[PDB]
């Protein structure tokens, strides 16, 4: 029996196999308290019972299990890991863990595991001789991962546009730069509609940082692939668990031949958690904010990178600008040469409203050559020509009303170079 | 079995259209009410404004629908009438529309574009002639029950509804507006 | 508050108001808090709205700053990390619950009141409400009131709770009040809704005007 | 068993080893680990073994031995040196020593240096009597380094343009002015290829100093001379002590009358890194820069220069402007006067679209007249003033497009001869 399934149902019918199965109080605590309650009766009973997740390493083998699909939040539902496996089987945090697990005994109040059957959807064995991510050789987004969904659907808009602005890329770092109130949400959303749509293959994550509720379970709902999120009611601690728990799963995984795409928003708020959460150093530069405590964001977006035999790791990250605080637009502009793709939303537009609002202009990505076909090359040259001279404003308003009655990317480059 | 599709798709397309028009209905009457009588109920005013703006929305993306299956349904009659029509007599056609159009095969793309027009023009004049005589006519054989079940055109009840229009915006805004009216419903 | 503020407050609303004055120790407030949150949780749990008026976040910041023993990690003006933990899951406990009942936090901050740790609360609670009412001193100097200040305050996600012909009535007025300064502007709204009866009546003279 | 073959070659010499003795656990570990472990395990067996590589005193001479490969990481790989070792060899800092090591044993964990059998490319008691690079004279740039590769290639008409544009001599100062977007990264690996391959004698040594990950270990691939960089991952300490490492090592190498080539890019982002790093002195100026924040990049480009004695010191430095930064235009002002060669980059050629996109006009070298001979002088005397008049686009494009039949730079000049 997998506790996965237990956890990822709603509590309604949880609660009713709780009265059907015997146990006397279910009613009143939480739902890994009430998970860990159905585990232990089902292993006072007896039946067999299996695990599964996500495992990570404290600084003395004292090793947790945890689930993405409860943020990664600590409770009596994590499995526990003894050192001893962990030496014998020189796995490291981050592995997707499944197998055998045993009830806890007596002085110790956290489930154990018996046997590892999986670690990350590979055979131990077999997943015991791997490379390191940071040994792997970095090379160019050879594949170019095209974001036009083909339905020519009502919000297809927004990715035909993206995809003229800037390609995406396997391996790819990227910079969003906005204002708040400029729809960034549901543009990583949108990006996440059309990762998978049109890519199922690769692995879709996304994470959040102090957002709100609503928006959290909005995102959970909206897209298929599995989100971590770290609302703000916890303390930045937890943002950096979750922060380091998804960034070093994406290394495992990429370390197993698997390319893995991963949305993030924002990276200044995360940068502001890392200055908070640090101790400082004694040199504070404007702003408050640190070089010990601030490199470790960029070693973060920096660890996205193709590699060189199989599997990619790209990042997407939004920064946010104009908020008041000194260290935002400072972090900014240390951020201007630390990732190969950039894209702005300009305000202006903002307030002028009419959406998608992206400065198309100041929007841009280098090495364009290497990554898609040569005739694409040409056209979106063509069309940085003949919008680069007017305004931004009525630049946008020009290409939205020229993608109207144009269905796909090749209609508008056709109607383009007929006129 | 692609004209069956095509009419029961326009059948179910009507029947959602009636059945979204019937809700906005009864919305309406029920906003009506509540107005009329002296309970404030400012909120449930509120939410009743919300309901019958979607429910009229809905309205109108379902009249677009039933509009877009009826020309559908048209011309694929169209088309496959003319196709047997034309398996018939394509040799009479041919005869008379032929000193233009011997050499199709062996004419370029371009020449064959303008022994298109020529024969456009033609048929112009073709059609020219029963529309300037103009009497009454009925539809195929074959088919006559489906093209009078659909009829000539759409109800006036569907185009005047589809009159107006709104902006992609307005679209998705209004299509979470359902989502979730459709999901409180539910609950 | 002042004991004068809590008996105008029981004389004036319908519903029941919980009050706690300085004189009592941060330790009831902090308990009074946590217990009344509690009591608004249990009572939108079984399908009802509760809608909770705070004042202040500022207050409610101060004693759960000086209720929590210290940790060794201190922020500027001296607070705690962890003792913002509690009043932010506070304000955060407010949601829209689809299978029954809302719970509503409508709650005041100080600005500028002499102090430095007031600020930090103010700045670091910026992102985490989605709705925001802006007040202005240099409006209420000139004993024009209210004094809110429409230009930088505003809602999220408004579009999606009410009914669009406002919606298009309030962007045209965006439009038309954006560029003049915020008190002529106050001004402005407040001899024009003085003439009128209903929003709706202002609504349509705004449209033919 | 020396450990630069081991070092150079890829992760497949792991596996290797995990058949020549059976490690229990080799897959899962850093490149500095699998090398430490399987130098360790090889040194157990009393074997003799080899070490290299580049010496570096700290503040009390505990002596670091790093290697060049890796661009000079701070692990435990590196060999300790103690101050007798320092004392007895007669050895400084960047000095390449080769020699003996020293399994280490209980209490101590880096490996020691048991004897020396080569300094510099040298025989080791041969450089104890070396003149200092400091005391040497400087001269000016006497040879002419031509960057014509005599191949005809595609790309080998960038490098004509810039040997009509500005020449550079031996141990000559070299400043490139190019902002955001202009091509100067693989113009920097274009004149790398052309120095590998018209000089092979000289060493080559390209350094960079604050480089995303992606064209960095693509330079590996593509350059013949060895690279040294460092990511932005790491603080700036890691950038400053790879800088002081380059920079000994090239003084050392050129105090043995040989040709060092030093490729810098940039001086903006080093000057940063700098100023970020150095205390405050209380004298700030503006854009947040101190006065000795400024000086100590003089330092390291002030070392180009030339020596009677044999041997010279070239430097080729690249520098950003109008990339936001306000600071940025300041050191711009601040090094405009350092540098005796000097050649721009501009925008709207790059709009253009047109490559290179250098600015003949604002560019030139400072008395061209020793550097080449009276003749190709007079030549390129005759092109100042058959460009000088008309704009900057138009000459360089028709300097281009006349370039285009013609296959080597002479038989340009004689093709404008006759036209
Ligand atoms: N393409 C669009 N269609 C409809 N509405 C849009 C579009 N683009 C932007 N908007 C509107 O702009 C606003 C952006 O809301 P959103 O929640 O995405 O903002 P945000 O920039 O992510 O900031 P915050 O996190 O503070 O909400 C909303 O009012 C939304 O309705
Ligand atoms: N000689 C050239 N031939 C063809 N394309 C060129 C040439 N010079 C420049 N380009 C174009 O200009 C682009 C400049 O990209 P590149 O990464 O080399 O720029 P850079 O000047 O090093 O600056 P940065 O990387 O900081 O943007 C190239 O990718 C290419 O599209
Ligand atoms: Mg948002
Ligand atoms: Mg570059």
């Amino acid at each position: 029996m997998n506790l996965t399934e237990l956890k990822n149902t709603p509590v309604s019918e949880l609660i009713t196999l709780g009265e059907n199965m015997g146990l006397e109080n279910l009613a009143r605590m939480r739902k890994q308290d009430i998970i860990f309650a159905i585990l232990k009766q089902h292993a006072k009973s007896g039946e067999d019972i299996f695990g599964d997740g996500v495992l990570e390493i404290l600084q003395d083998g004292f090793g947790f299990l945890r689930s993405a699909d409860s943020s990664y939040l600590a409770g009596p539902d994590d499995i526990y890991v003894s050192p001893s496996q962990i030496r014998r089987f020189n796995l490291r945090t981050g592995d997707t863990i499944s197998g055998k697990i045993r009830p806890p005994k007596e002085g110790e109040r956290y489930f154990a595991l018996l046997k590892v059957n999986e670690v990350n959807f590979d055979k131990p064995e077999n997943a015991r001789n791997k490379i390191l991510f940071e040994n792997l050789t970095p090379l160019h987004a050879n594949s170019r991962l095209r974001m036009e969904r083909g339905n020519g659907s009502t919000e297809d808009l927004t990715a035909r546009v993206l995809d003229l602005a800037s390609p995406i890329g396997r391996g790819q770092r990227g910079l969003i730069v906005a204002p708040p109130k400029a729809g960034k949400t549901m543009l990583l959303q949108n990006i996440a509609q059309s990762i998978a749509y049109n890519h199922p293959d690769c692995v879709l994550m996304v994470l959040l940082i102090d957002e709100r509720p609503e928006e959290v379970t909005e995102m959970q709902r909206l897209v298929k692939g599995e989100v971590v999120a770290s609302t703000f009611d916890e303390p930045a601690s937890r943002h950096v668990q979750v922060a380091e728990m998804v960034i070093e799963k994406a290394k495992r995984l990429v370390e197993h031949k698997k390319d893995v795409i991963i949305l993030l928003d924002s990276i200044t708020r995360l940068a502001r958690a890392y200055n908070t959460v640090v101790p400082a150093s004694g040199k504070v530069l404007t702003g408050g904010v640190d070089a010990n405590a601030l490199h470790r964001p960029k070693r973060f977006f920096g660890a996205a990178r193709n590699v060189e035999e199989g599997g990619s790791l790209t990042i997407i990250a939004t920064a946010l600008i104009d908020t008041g605080s000194k260290m935002d637009e400072v972090i900014y502009e240390e951020f201007k040469g630390t990732g190969n793709m950039e894209l702005h939303l300009s305000r202006k537009i903002a307030e002028k409203r009419v959406f998608p609002a992206i400065d198309y202009n100041r929007s841009g990505t280098r090495k364009e050559e290497l990554l898609t076909t040569q005739e694409e090359l040409q056209k979106m040259w063509i069309l940085r020509k003949i919008i680069h001279p007017m305004g931004e404003i009525d630049a946008m308003e020009f290409l939205i009303n020229k993608l109207a009655m144009t269905k796909t990317n090749d209609d508008f480059f056709e109607m383009m170079k007929r006129s | 079995t692609a004209l069956q599709q095509a009419f029961d798709t326009c059948q179910n397309n009507k029947a959602a259209w009636l059945q979204r028009k019937n809700e906005l209905a009864a919305a309406e009457q029920e906003y009506l009410r509540l107005l009329s009588g002296e309970g404030r109920n400012v909120s449930r005013l509120d939410e009743l404004r919300n309901i019958i703006e979607v429910r009229k929305w809905q309205v109108n993306q379902a009249a677009g629908r039933y509009i877009r299956s009826h020309e559908a349904v048209q011309h694929i009659s169209i088309r496959d009438r003319l196709n047997d029509f034309m398996q018939q007599h394509g040799t009479a056609l041919a005869a008379a529309l032929a000193p233009e159009l011997m050499g199709y095969s062996e004419l370029t793309a371009i020449a064959r574009n303008c022994a298109i027009q020529r024969a456009t023009d033609a048929l112009r004049e073709a059609l020219l002639s029963w529309l300037a005589k103009g009497e009454k006519i009925n539809y195929s054989a074959q088919d006559s029950d489906i093209l009078t079940t659909i009829g000539f055109r759409p109800d006036v009840a569907s185009v005047d509804d589809s009159r107006e229009k709104f902006t992609p915006a307005q679209n998705m805004i209004f299509s979470r507006k359902s989502a979730q009216l459709a999901s409180r419903q539910s609950v």
